[PDB]
């Protein structure tokens, strides 16, 4: 009887710790990937200015 | 020795009551750590 629920109680606790932190490590990783994704733009958005600025010259 | 008695005896019953019941509240802890130490 009683190992059974102490076993799904623990296992209850184990669900809403896991599901939470794989959550919370794919936030972390979406966040860094949109500051990346964010400098790879910046630096085409730079390379057009200082072309211009290089036509205007 | 009227006030010293009178006084004492409140006190020492007044504490004897209340040490008594803390040690009951103490002894069912004492019980309630002992089960959930299965968990």
């Amino acid at each position: 009887s009683q190992s059974q629920g102490i076993q799904q109680l623990l296992q209850a606790e184990k669900r809403a710790a896991e599901k939470v932190s794989e959550a919370r490590k794919r936030k972390n990783r979406r966040l860094k990937q949109a500051k990346e994704e964010a400098q790879a733009e910046i630096e085409q958005y730079r390379l057009q200015r200082e072309k211009e600025f290089k036509a205007k010259e | 020795n009227f006030e010293k008695i009178e006084n004492e005896l409140k006190e020492i019953n007044t504490n004897q009551e209340a040490l008594k019941r803390n040690f009951l509240e103490l002894t069912e802890l004492k019980f309630i750590l002992r089960k959930t130490q299965q968990f």
